[PDB]
């Protein structure tokens, strides 16, 4: 009889991946908000 | 959104003087100031005579 588990390297990685993401996830959002204040200030702003 | 209003509210003169007459154009440039809209304007004739 072969025991196993279900935590083949695969899920690992993709767990290391997720991790990552999260990592970047609060600076990218803190960069598109400047860049939507600053869109919606001048280089968009309402036409009269 | 729709702003509706009347131009017997604006032939108001007294002493040869049209009181009325900037108060419209007051609201045309309050008009323009609350984009996109529609403005109804009706019996035009009261100050198109």
């Amino acid at each position: 009889v072969v025991v196993d588990t279900g935590v083949t390297e695969d899920d690992r990685l993709r767990a290391s991946l997720l991790v990552q993401m999260l990592r970047y996830t609060v600076p990218f959002m803190v960069i598109s908000g400047l860049f939507w204040m600053i869109h919606t200030w001048i280089l968009d702003p309402l036409p009269n | 959104k729709i702003i509706t209003d009347n131009a017997q509210r604006y032939a108001l003169v007294n002493r040869g003087f049209a009181i009325g007459i900037k108060l419209l154009r007051e609201v045309f440039d309050a008009i323009a100031l609350n984009t996109p809209c529609i403005f109804l304007l009706e019996d035009i004739h009261a100050i198109g005579e």
